């Protein structure tokens, strides 16, 4: 799951939405530990 | 193509870190790994580092230097740190086996031309003693110290109630806490902190302190003297 | 705005040793670091010792360097404060603070083929930040 | 671990036992929630 949201720097008022700031946890190298990861995802990619 | 070129040689002051770094194309660069050079008046020829293909592995021949990559780019990085008097000679960044073979000792082909490298050469705050102004007025307040304590660390301050537990005002020079109205700024210059106050009362009348904060150094952290306000 | 209390404090000869304690309640103490501020009565603070939140960074004073010993207890949530070769100037009032940078967890355990178990921490990063916003009573220490 | 259920409605009493009633938790879709699902398996499929 996505704890995704919604960007809001040096935006244009026509890309609204669009680019979502998702942080999601991930396994790391190790199959034991969560870390806190984030990512930019475009709006036809994450649905709620 | 297969040359080398190299960049980055230039004066360091003991104690310090390089970025050495060298490119190459040629067709040729997927065979071949690339390693450095170390060549000092006097004495014979070492090896400094040696990037292995065929397990990524960034051997080197002591702790500080490491060689490293950086993608598909065909360049190489060579950092080095904590330098010391011994490390001034001429660097050159060749190629070596394909899985690192007998370096700093071998003398291979396709070598470059080598860059040079040289290396060569209590604190206490000090505020005004008080200030007093009329009420409404605009107060300013400086801190000067040291380039280790304020210079190259961020000040805090302090303000003190008579009679009364310490407060947190001004935190990194540039902000505040939610309990703190606007009415106090805060700016730096070089090794000096001024504090602005504007509409002050008699409710703010205190004694306000400098400090830093710093676990590099054990002559960064330092509490200013202090300096008090009377409202008339 | 949490409560904080500070206790230890009395009247000892010079060369003697004392302990501070001081609790912490209604916050983790485990994601604070601690801080030591001497203040002589009418003068200004002065800074005197510094821990981590783990408790591997130790920083003290010049003044007090080799003499004052800092540890803290996350389990019992104590501070101790250990003196040695006490002076005559070392007659003030000490005040307890905790740290603002609210440290967070940079890993926790994990579970693969389940992945979703909330689990406990396991790496985290924090300490220094040495701001303090809560300041409490303290205590007065009196060398004679 | 399948939590197994003995089955018991409009049964031909011989046939005791075979069917069953298995609770178990299971992935689903997303990685991180598990929805607690039931079936049916056979006395030939499940060991205690
Ligand atoms: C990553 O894992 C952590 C593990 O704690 C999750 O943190 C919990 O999140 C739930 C809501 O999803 C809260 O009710 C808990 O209080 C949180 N626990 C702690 C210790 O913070 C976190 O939600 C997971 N996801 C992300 C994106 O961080
Ligand atoms: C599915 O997994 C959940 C995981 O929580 C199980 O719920 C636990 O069940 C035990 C059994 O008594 C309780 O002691 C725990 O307190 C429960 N956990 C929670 C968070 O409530 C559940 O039993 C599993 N279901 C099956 C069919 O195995
Ligand atoms: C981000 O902005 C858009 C613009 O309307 C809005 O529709 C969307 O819901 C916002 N995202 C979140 C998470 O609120
Ligand atoms: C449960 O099933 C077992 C078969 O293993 C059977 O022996 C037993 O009588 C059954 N009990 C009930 C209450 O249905």
């Amino acid at each position: 799951t996505l704890q995704c949201t919604n960007v809001t720097n040096n935006i244009t008022d026509d890309m609204r939405g669009e680019l979502k700031n998702c942080s999601f946890n991930m396994t790391t190298e190790l199959r034991d530990k969560k870390q806190k990861v984030y990512s930019l995802f475009y709006r036809l990619d994450v649905v709620q | 193509q297969v040359q080398l070129q190299e960049s980055g040689g230039g004066l360091v002051q003991p104690g310090g870190s390089l970025r050495l770094s060298c490119v190459a194309s040629g067709f040729d660069l997927e065979n071949y790994s690339i390693g450095w050079f170390r060549q000092a008046p006097g004495k014979a020829r070492e090896g400094v580092a040696c990037l292995s293909k065929n397990s990524g592995i960034g051997h080197s021949v002591k702790g500080r230097f490491t060689i490293s990559r950086d993608g598909d780019s065909n360049t190489w990085f060579l950092q080095m740190g904590a330098l010391e008097a011994e490390d001034t000679a001429v660097y050159t960044c060749a190629t070596y086996n394909r899985a690192c073979a007998n370096y700093v000792t071998i003398w291979p082909e396709f070598r470059g031309q080598g860059t040079q490298v040289t290396v060569s050469s209590q604190s206490v705050l000090t505020q005004p003693p008080s200030v007093s102004a009329a009420p409404g007025q605009k107060v300013t307040i400086s801190c000067s110290g040291n380039t280790s304590n304020i210079g190259n660390n961020f000040v805090s301050w302090y303000q003190q109630r008579p009679g009364r537990a310490p407060q947190l005002l001004i935190y990194e020079t540039d902000k505040r806490p939610s309990g703190i109205p606007d009415r106090f700024s805060a700016s730096k210059s070089g090794t000096s902190g001024t504090l602005a106050i504007t509409g002050l009362q008699t409710g703010d009348e205190a004694d306000y302190y400098c400090a830093t904060w710093a676990a590099s150094l054990s002559s960064a952290r330092v509490f200013g003297t202090g300096t008090q306000v009377i409202v008339l | 705005q949490v409560q904080l209390v500070e206790s230890g404090g009395g009247v000892v000869q010079p060369g003697t040793s004392l302990r501070l304690s001081c609790a912490a309640s209604q916050f983790r103490f485990d994601g604070y670091g601690m801080h030591w501020v001497r203040q002589a009565p009418g003068k200004g603070l002065e800074w005197v010792a510094s821990i981590s939140h783990d408790g591997i960074k130790k920083y003290h004073a010049e003044k007090v360097w080799g003499r004052f010993t800092i540890s803290r207890d996350n389990s019992k949530n104590t501070l101790y404060l250990q003196m040695n070769s006490l002076r005559p100037e070392d007659t003030a009032l000490y005040y307890c603070a905790k740290d603002l940078r609210e440290d967070e967890c940079e890993e926790w355990w994990s579970d693969y083929y389940d992945f979703g178990a909330q689990l406990p921490c396991a790496k985290s990063r924090g300490g220094l930040v040495g701001i303090a916003d809560n300041w409490g009573q303290g205590t007065m220490v009196t060398v004679s």
